[PDB]
RNA sequence: AUAGAUGAGUUUGGUGAUGGCUCUGAUUGAACACU
RNA sequence: GACUAAUUACGUGCCAGCAGUCGCGGCAAUACGUAAGAGACUAGUGUUAAUCAUCAUAAAUAGGUUUAAAGGGUACUCAGA
């Protein structure tokens, strides 16, 4: 599959970064998964470090590298989309084969596929990435003028971004006013508040906290993880 | 009309019975069954608000491919609708008319949604059928007659007009047979019902059960256009023929026949009695004295003022569509709810079952309307304080798309004479085989060039007598 | 896995025409009669790119490429 | 070329030949019988109820069953003289045009 | 059970399914048999029923 | 909330797909299930007696 | 059965089957010490023919068996103590245990080159 | 009681075995309640009740039923019209889950599991074409029409 | 092109209608071998019983069985017999059967059921040889009485030629049976 | 927790069944032999 | 040897031996011993012992009893279903 070519990793930079514009945006309009258009800016970020620091690119190894490589040019010549930015999870329940016996005329719609699988499964109208595109082609079936549709599209990434800043905004709040940091002479103690009582029924809860009592060391089982899972 | 849409059209209203309407659902075969045999199957709102929905569901459903009704005992398929409770309604001021006016409007939703339905429509006319009961038939591509069908439309009779569909069906009948019917309301029996043409197969009412257990194993593709599928339901339908009567000929054929063309073929029924007169005539060359005579002791007994407005339907009808014209008779039909012959012939004949003597039309006879008089006009023109009758769909057209499943008319043979150059003999048999041995195309094949065929070419070949 | 969803496909159906039929839509005349009406039948509603397979078992080794040392191979 | 087998089998006694009946099941071919109120309805695909033990009912629904044949010959000639052929090629016919046309293409190199 | 399965009344479903595709994947299929069109709209009657 | 839920369920209206599509079963085979005393046992009763005499 | 049959206790365990080595089997242990009561040769059955090298072993549970001796060639004699195993010889009736090679008085087979952990005989180290 | 429902399963595979057109069944409550929901599912083409000779078949749905008391309620019989399509009867196989011996009952959460195809607890999953019928205090239904109101109850019988 | 050298493929070239090339593109496995004998006035007479299957890998299978001296001959016979007896196997998504299927040949109870995509061939070794002719790939057996290697081969063919066909069953109840995941995704997912 | 359900060798002149045995999978607070 | 992935040569001659099951060895043994090769696991590898699963092989879920293990000699009956 071909790769983001050198120059369109910059534009999308720009795009993100100077003209402020939304993710979610930039990857509808180039058709790059929101997933990669977020790490060419953390590739990048850390390219200008370098720059700033002044260490050495490896620009030997990069450019006949690309040379070997499929690549796609965001801007101008619009050949094919980079990828499909709609692609949805296949979820265990949507995989089983039912036949549901219904009325001979019934308009049996997505809606009711969703909860023929299952009483909290959703339809794929609402397991998009960018769900916008949705609204945005309902638009143009109602004779909407291109230049408008794009208008509200904006708007509606733009204004969905914002609620995504604002909850982990909020979230990262509660994460601190549940710690209090005592600084001491050498440490400084960092006191998070929990509630003790939220151990289960039965006192076996995944999320309890404490060391659990009635269990051995599981140190001679096969298949033990004994490595970090997590680099956060 | 969406599904929420008609089940909000069509409430189950106060008084309605819970099974007027019994709806059967077999592998291919969606049924319905009028349920009110002590009435004779007598239409009404109560059932015309639960065949109505239906009808629109299957018509949204793939595995419905047939759609037969019928009726529930053996002497009745439908006899006329409630026109009895009308008159009383009628007699309680404008609040009253209305609900009158209400009922034709749920009459002929239903009538336009049948002439117009997506699917293959049969009806077992396996009893009387008359008022209600032919609009729920004769738009039909496919009508079953049997020894005991029975059609007529004595509306003329109760100072009323052919309200359902019937200015569209009537008008371009073969010949004049329409205003036949109409005015004269006469009344057919059994195989004439089906060498009139208003049944388009003959069977026998012992075959219908067996014939609805084969209509329900036809599968049809999904890719089938409607016209293959009504081919098959064509050839299933005449599998279960079992002959027409062997001595029963036909009866509007011939002499009677050419009398209608000569009679009903003017535009004034002042015209038209005046002929009657000269066919009743000693010495008369038509040979019809006795058929003359008895359709004027009938005509003198029908309402004149319908006769005028029913003559006029059937010259307008001619030329007019078939979703245009269930509004022009809503419109109608209101003007004859305010009229004094509509209230009066119903109320002296159904509600006082002939008591008090006959009716009393407005005038007394048709002497009394002067010749510049116009009794017709006034129920044609539209009432604004009547809405316009808004149809459950928009679909239209001026003549039937497929209703040439019956016996050859003289249009079918005329086209076949001025198109080819066949003989007597050879004629017949072009139908005989065309038709795959259809019961009854020899006698009315050769009964349409006794008439309207002529040797102009000599023993050679056969023309038509008009030039 | 993962499947292909078209917006515009979503935004002008609701998935209704996909239950025609008896339940799995209207059927479609055998290939031996299409070619032989010169007129082709009206493209059947559906999202794009269907009615082809997916390579599940292409995917056996897909655990590997998780380890770190794997990683730093394909890139 | 494979023997012809027949597109279809107006069978007048199926009670005595259930043989050729059977194999018309196994080949796929369509069959019409007169079954007898004490035959098995289930060995033909069209059954016409009547006696078969009389050369009078016999006669009469293979006359009749004659006259459809003829009725049906005389329709696909006429439409033929139009230029409508009612029929395509059969399959064991149809790949010997393909082959054909290759002994053709291959020497139209050489 | 001595006697044989006939599937007398299943020639249509059964040759009509064989003929939809061709046993050469990748290619169109055959003409079918000349018979099969010919009872398109003539299923057979229901049998065995008492 | 729960309960309300599975409450409201349980008591809701058939789809009218299903209404307009299910045939007609005659109320008087679906509904009458009681069984009343003969309105005419004591009439029988005496006639019976008779006959038996 | 019928549930009531079942409530009553109708299931009962399946009839034990035998094991191969009861001796060790009956007390779980995977080999056991014992001393040699004689040594001699048993003779196989209708089938197969020769002479297999046996010893009669009385194990320090108490247990007097006979136990095969595998490899060409052994070192042990009346009133000779060596460790027992699990295993039969199949064509010999009674013979329901082998002797380990790497016992405590058997020694392993010396001129032996294959499968020399099967037998107790360390490597000839004619490299080194 | 069950038996009666036992009987009517096992009654009615040998009437689609024989090809029947019709058949009978003893009139109680409890017959007339899974007969009417094997009718609402679409297995059996009528219900009817009548005496010990079946209606005319033709004029099946317009038949008059006498009003049932106790002078006839020994003889009374509902009469079921059986569906062939396809050389296959529509009511192949009826196998009951719950016995006089035993009554199954199944909760809502294991139902929206079996609805689904997969096992919980005496209860099997539903493959294409088999249907299960669960009597609930909202009278008997069918196991998608329970998991949709959202309750349990007992397991009658598991329709192929 | 020369490659029937033994003019084994002449009559199966005019039944079938197919050049040796495309015969020759077939999926073709012996699953069952028996050896079996009959007693004759001669003495012993000792056959190679054998079975074929012949399948497109696209919804085609058919299955040949015959018996011979010489176990090459056997294996030709049994081969032309199952590449003339292909008959059209219903797949759902061209990957798996329809719902489940419990097939009966003589104390041999062979149960396939339909699985998810992504599933495999979670079935014994003469299974997977049919399932993987057939073009199947997503299914679970079970012999539930005997594993008689003839048997388990006829009834797992037989229960493949009588799945539950979903167009009938619904014109029969006279209602939809709705393609869930077909709704779902808008289409068929293969 | 919705992917989870699998077989193989061996009785007969031969075939189909019945019915054990053994192998295939995982494991041990193990022991022994060669390392 | 087959189950079970992986071969030849020589020696031995129903002997010596191999063997989890079926089996192998009686003078031209791919089954024993040696040699080389090949197929595997690897700081472990094999073997013995044990447990679960295989085993709808004590079947509540979920079996069976005419001829293969298995219907009581009989049915009036308390308890029980
Ligand atoms: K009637
Ligand atoms: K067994
Ligand atoms: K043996
Ligand atoms: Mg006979
Ligand atoms: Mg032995
Ligand atoms: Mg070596
Ligand atoms: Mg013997
Ligand atoms: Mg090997
Ligand atoms: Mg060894
Ligand atoms: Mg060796
Ligand atoms: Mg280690
Ligand atoms: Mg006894
Ligand atoms: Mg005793
Ligand atoms: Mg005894």
């Amino acid at each position: 599959q071909p790769v983001l070519s050198e120059g369109s990793r910059e534009i999308i930079y720009q795009d993100v970064m100077e003209k402020g514009l939304p993710i979610k945006a930039v990857s509808a309009k180039y058709n790059v998964d929101v997933r990669r258009v977020a790490a060419v800016i953390r590739l990048k970020e850390i390219e200008k470090r370098w720059i700033k620091e002044y260490k050495p690119l490896a620009r030997p190894y990069a450019r006949a590298v690309m040379k070997m490589l499929p690549q796609t040019v965001l801007g101008g010549p619009d050949q094919k989309p980079h990828e499909s930015i709609n692609d949805v999870h296949v979820h265990s329940y949507t995989t089983q084969q039912l036949f549901v016996p219904v009325s001979e005329s019934r308009e049996f719609t997505r809606e009711d596929a969703a909860k023929a699988f299952g009483d909290h499964i959703l339809p794929v109208d609402k397991k998009l990435r960018v769900p916008e595109l949705i609204e945005f082609q309902k638009d143009l079936l109602k004779e909407v003028p291109l230049q408008e549709a794009n208008r509200k599209f904006l708007n509606a990434t733009a204004a969905s971004e914002a609620k995504i800043a604002e909850r982990e905004a909020k979230r990262r709040q509660a994460v601190e006013d549940a710690i209090t940091r005592v600084k001491t002479d050498r440490f400084e103690f960092r006191f998070q508040e929990f509630n003790a009582e939220n151990v289960g029924h039965d006192g076996r809860d995944r999320n309890a906290v404490g060391w659990r009592y009635g269990v051995p060391f599981p140190d001679r089982k096969r298949s033990q993880i004994k490595i970090p899972t997590k680099v956060e | 009309i969406s599904t929420q849409a008609a089940a909000e059209l069509f409430k189950p209203v106060e008084g309605d019975e819970p099974e007027d309407v019994l709806f059967n659902s077999l592998y291919n075969l969606r049924s319905v069954e009028l349920n009110r045999p002590a009435k004779y199957n007598a239409l009404n709102g109560s059932m015309i608000r639960k065949i109505a929905p239906r009808l629109l569901e299957w018509e949204r459903s793939d595995m419905a491919n047939v759609i037969v009704i019928k009726g529930s005992g053996e002497k009745a398929f439908c006899a006329g609708g409630d026109v009895a409770a009308l008159a009383k309604q009628n007699a309680e001021g404008p609040e009253g008319v209305k609900k009158s006016v209400d009922y034709f409007g749920l009459e002929y939703k239903l009538n336009h949604l049948i002439s117009t339905y997506t699917r293959p429509y049969v009806a077992f006319l396996d009893g009387i059928t008359m008022g209600g009961g032919v609009g729920l038939s004769i738009h039909a591509p496919f009508r079953i007659a049997t020894e005991r069908t029975v059609f007529a439309m004595p509306e003329t009779k109760i100072g009323f007009f052919p309200d359902v569909g019937a200015s569209f069906f009537l008008p371009r009948m073969p010949g004049q047979v329409g205003p036949y019917l109409g005015l004269t309301s006469a009344l057919l029996k059994g195989v004439q019902v089906y060498y009139a043409g208003i049944a388009t197969h003959y069977l026998h009412s012992s075959s219908l059960p067996a014939l609805e257990s084969r209509l329900a194993e036809l599968t049809p593709r999904d890719y089938w256009t409607i016209e293959q599928r009504l081919s098959v339901i064509n050839d299933t339908i005449e599998e279960f023929s079992t002959g027409v009567p062997y001595d029963e000929n036909i009866e509007i054929g011939g002499k009677i026949r050419l009398a209608i063309d000569r009679c009903f073929k003017y535009d004034k029924i002042d015209e038209i009695i005046a002929a009657l007169k000269e066919e009743a005539a000693e010495g008369a060359k038509g040979g019809v004295q006795s058929w003359a005579k008895n359709t004027l002791e009938e005509l003198t007994q029908r309402s004149p003022t319908s006769l005028h407005v029913t003559l006029r339907q059937m010259r307008l009808g001619k030329s007019w569509g078939i979703a245009h014209t269930f509004k022009r008779e809503h419109q109608m039909a209101a003007k004859f709810m305010k009229s004094h012959d509509f209230n009066e012939g119903v109320t002296a004949l159904l509600i006082d079952k002939g008591a008090n003597g006959p009716a009393k039309w407005k005038p007394a006879s048709l002497d009394e309307i002067p010749p510049g008089a116009n009794i017709s006009e006034d129920y044609f023109r539209n009432d604004p304080e009547v809405p316009v009758l808004e149809l459950l769909n928009d679909r239209s057209y001026m003549q039937y798309p497929y209703n040439k499943f019956g016996l050859p008319n003289d249009y079918d043979v005329k086209e076949a004479i001025e198109k080819g150059n066949f003989t007597r003999e050879k004629l017949i048999d072009h139908f005989v085989e065309t038709r795959r041995g259809k019961q009854g195309v020899r006698e009315a094949v050769s009964d349409v060039l006794d008439r309207m065929a002529v040797r102009s070419k000599g023993t050679e070949h056969v023309q038509w007598k008009k030039e | 896995a993962v499947v292909n969803m078209d917006p515009a496909y979503m935004a002008k159906y609701n998935g209704s025409e996909q239950a025609a039929g008896r339940g799995s839509g209207l059927s479609e005349p055998p290939a031996y009669e299409k070619t032989a009406d010169e007129k082709p039948a009206k493209q059947v509603i559906a999202n794009p790119g269907r009615k082809v397979p997916t390579p599940y078992e292409q995917m056996t080794f897909a655990p590997l490429e998780r380890r770190l040392d794997i990683a730093i191979f394909r890139a | 070329r494979r023997p012809l087998a027949p597109d279809l089998v107006v069978c007048l006694n199926p009670k005595e030949n259930m043989t050729l009946l059977y194999e018309c099941s196994l080949a796929k071919i369509p069959t019409i019988g007169i079954i007898d109120t004490n035959t098995n309805p289930s060995w033909v695909t069209y059954q016409i109820p009547a006696n078969d033990d009389s050369l009078r009912a016999t006669a009469l629904i293979s006359g009749v069953l004659g006259r459809a044949g003829e009725r049906g010959q005389k329709r696909r000639l006429e439409a033929a003289q139009r230029g409508v052929v009612t029929w395509k090629t059969p399959a064991d016919v149809q790949g010997y045009f393909e082959l054909a046309s290759a002994r053709a293409a291959d020497a139209r190199r050489r | 059970g001595k006697g044989r399965i006939f599937q007398a009344a299943k020639v249509y479903q059964r040759a009509s399914e064989a003929a939809a595709t061709n046993i050469v994947s990748g290619l169109p299929p055959r003409n079918p048999p000349l018979w099969l069109k010919a009872i398109e709209s003539i299923p057979p009657a229901e049998i065995n029923t008492r | 909330a729960r309960y309300l839920a599975n409450k409201r369920a349980a008591q809701a209206p058939e789809r009218l797909d299903e209404v307009f599509t299910r045939a007609t079963i005659r109320e008087s085979t679906a509904k009458n299930t009681f069984v009343p005393l003969d309105p005419e046992a004591f009439v029988k009763a005496e006639e019976a007696r008779i006959k038996h005499a | 059965a019928t549930l009531n049959q079942v409530m009553r206790g109708c299931r009962k365990p399946q009839r034990a089957r035998h094991a191969v080595s009861p001796a060790l089997s009956s007390i779980k242990s995977p080999a056991l010490k014992g001393v040699c009561v004689k040594v001699g040769i048993t003779r196989p059955k209708k089938p197969n023919s020769g002479e297999r090298k046996t010893a009669r072993v009385r194990l320090s549970t108490g247990k007097v068996i006979t136990a095969y001796i595998p490899g060409e060639g052994h070192n042990i004699s009346q009133h000779s103590v060596v460790l027992v195993r699990g295993g039969r010889a199949q064509d010999c009736p009674g013979v329901r245990y082998h002797l380990v090679r790497g016992a405590l008085d058997l020694a392993g087979v010396a001129t032996r080159m294959s499968s020399r952990s099967k037998y107790g005989t360390k490597k000839p180290k004619k490299a080194s | 009681g069950i038996q009666q429902i036992t009987n009517m399963c096992s009654h009615l595979q040998n009437a689609s075995r024989a090809r029947l057109g019709l058949t009978s069944l003893p009139n109680t409550k409890y017959n007339l309640a899974l007969a009417l929901a094997l009718h609402r599912a679409g297995f059996i083409s009528s219900i009817t009740r009548g005496g010990p000779h079946p209606p005319t078949p033709e004029a099946l749905m317009t038949y008059e039923p006498e009003p049932v008391t106790s002078a006839n309620v020994a003889t009374r019989r509902l009469w079921v019209g059986l569906k062939y399509w396809n050389e296959e009867p529509v009511l192949k196989e009826l196998k009951p889950i719950s016995k006089p011996s035993r009554l199954v009952t199944a909760s809502l959460e294991q139902l929206n599991r079996v609805a689904r195809g997969f096992p919980a607890g005496y209860m099997k999953g539903l493959q294409l074409g088999e249907c299960l019928f669960v009597n609930t205090d909202r009278g008997v239904l069918e196991v998608r029409e329970a998991v949709e109101r959202k309750v349990g109850g007992l397991v009658l019988c598991k329709v192929k | 092109d020369g490659l029937d050298d033994k003019g084994q493929y002449q009559e199966l070239k005019k039944r079938t209608g197919m050049s040796v090339r495309q015969i020759l593109q077939l999926k073709t496995k012996k699953l069952v071998h028996r050896r079996v004998v009959n007693q004759t006035r001669l003495g012993k007479i000792a056959s190679d019983s054998v079975m074929v299957i012949a399948g497109n890998g696209d919804g085609w299978l058919g299955l040949g069985m015959a018996k011979s001296v010489e176990a090459s001959i056997a294996v030709e016979k049994a081969t032309l017999l199952a590449i003339q007896n292909m008959q059209p196997i219903p797949r759902y998504e061209n990957r798996t059967i329809y719902g489940e299927v419990t097939t009966k040949v003589s104390g041999t109870i062979v149960r396939l059921n339909s699985r998810p995509p992504g599933f495999g061939l979670r079935v014994s070794h003469r299974i997977f040889e049919m399932c993987r002719a057939a073009g199947i790939r997503d299914l679970s057996a079970k012999f539930l009485r005997s594993r008689n290697p003839m048997n388990t081969v006829k009834a797992t063919y037989q229960a493949l030629l009588s799945q539950p066909n979903p167009e009938d069953l619904a014109i029969g109840r006279g209602k939809k049976l709705v393609d869930v995941r077909k709704v779902y995704y808008g289409g068929s997912v293969y």
